[PDB]
């Protein structure tokens, strides 16, 4: 019944920048008969299975960049990065293996960068859909920053699916795609389909938009 | 080189049974503690339990949160190892990863698989309905709706296409999923060359290729 707790729960910092992260163990993790503690960190990436940084509490595994410090002993440690960098985006786990196993709830570790515009493309239904009753618009929001974000579905002037994709790796980005959803018979009743797509970029959403007629 | 692979997981009715495989190669199997862990999407790691090596008499140890419901076994001739999952709830939804262990001095030799979805629920499997999403740069879309359980996989010509996607996380709705991907290329390559996407749902043994064309 180790218990294992990781504060904080999130991280948000621009690179360059240094950061620190906490776990602590309901009982000491320190083996008297190797004289080493049985903490280990780990970072899972969106999309990967976690992959270990440190062991020991102290010593890095190989490839992982000395920007990553693992440190403390008994109850108490803790994972430095001096200098976070794009690829740094992440959840850190720790994890004790003194007796039996376990995680902490982890530190997600999210990424500032230059207030970023997002890019917005339509997309009407797909003549496979229409045919089978059904009928979505699609909108595309790419690479924007940050999350806040919403999207206004004009028809001529509810049954919504919105989605942002994690943030990029490399651009610090995120996406996001709203899917209003249809009826072929009610799709084929009106004519300007439009997403105004507000964000903190602009006190004017996105034009993007077609008129059905013309398709 | 070492491998570890899950597989046996996917849906399975609340209160039901369902033991997942993971095989193994590359190294001396009988030597290894052979651990369990889980992640329900986008919470956290648990470790669930583990079985020891030869020299330990192979003997198992679980989390208290799975201790009586959760078995697990290896077949040391397979080289394989188990886990056996009983009256599974919808809170045992999640990815499933097979680890490498050993005793906590030997942290580094941790290895983990790719992991395995289990989804627990009473909605009925349904194939995906793919659908293409036409319009100096240029973005393509797939639209991929009303398929159950997660999870469907999608690419853009079978891999060749890594740059300028956006796969976007599902989303659930009256128990169907409906995930979408845009792909960012420039005006050069399409529709000069063909724009695939591919999409894969095991749990509904499909496969289905979809060419964007315009008009």
């Amino acid at each position: 019944d180790i218990v294992m707790t990781q504060s904080p729960s999130s991280l948000a910092v621009s690179a360059g920048e240094k950061v620190t992260m906490n776990c602590k163990s309901s009982q000491s993790l320190l083996n008297s008969r190797t004289r080493k503690n049985y903490l280990a960190w780990y970072q899972q990436k969106p999309g990967q299975s976690p992959k270990l940084l440190i062991y020991w509490a102290s010593t890095r595994e190989s490839g992982v960049p000395d920007r990553f410090t693992g440190s403390g002993s008994g109850t108490d440690f803790a994972l430095t990065i001096s200098s976070v960098q794009a690829e740094d985006l992440a959840v850190y786990y720790c994890k004790q293996s003194y007796n039996l196993r376990t995680f902490g709830g982890g530190t997600k570790l999210e990424i500032k960068r230059a207030d970023a515009a997002p890019t917005v493309s339509i997309f009407p239904p797909s003549s496979e859909q229409l045919t089978s009753g059904g009928a979505s618009v699609v909108c595309f929001l790419n690479n924007f920053y940050p999350k806040d974000i919403n999207v206004k579905w004009k028809i001529d002037g509810n049954g919504v699916l919105n989605s942002w994709t994690d943030q990029d790796s490399k651009d610090s980005t995120y996406s996001m795609t709203s899917t209003l959803t249809l009826t072929k018979d009610e799709y084929e009743r009106h004519n300007s389909y439009t997403c105004e797509a507000s964000h903190k970029t602009s006190t004017s959403p996105i034009v993007k938009s077609f008129n059905r007629n013309e398709c | 080189e070492v491998k570890l692979v899950e597989s046996g997981g996917g849906l399975v009715q609340p209160g039901g049974s369902l033991r997942l495989a993971c095989a193994t190669s590359g190294f001396t199997f009988t030597d290894y503690y052979m651990s369990w862990v889980r992640q329900p999407p986008g919470k956290a790691l648990e470790w669930l339990g583990f079985i020891r090596n030869k020299a330990k008499g192979y003997t198992t140890e679980y989390s208290a949160s799975v201790k009586g419901r959760f078995t697990i076994s290896r077949d040391n001739s397979q080289s394989s190892l188990y886990l056996q999952m009983n009256t599974l709830r919808a809170e045992d939804s999640a990815t499933y990863y097979c680890a490498r262990d050993h005793d906590g001095y030997y942290e580094r030799f941790a290895y983990w698989g790719q992991g395995t979805l289990v989804t627990v629920s009473a909605a009925a499997t349904t194939p995906p309905s793919v659908y293409p999403l036409a319009p100096s740069m240029v973005t393509l879309g797939c639209l991929v709706k009303g398929y159950f359980p997660e999870p469907v996989t999608v690419t853009w010509n079978s891999g060749s296409l890594s740059t300028g996607v956006h796969t976007f996380p599902a989303v659930l709705s009256s128990d169907l999923y409906t995930l979408t991907s845009s792909v960012t290329v420039p005006s050069k390559t399409w529709p000069s060359e063909t724009v695939t996407c591919n999409v894969a749902h095991p749990a509904s043994s499909t496969k289905v290729d979809k060419k964007i064309v315009p008009r």
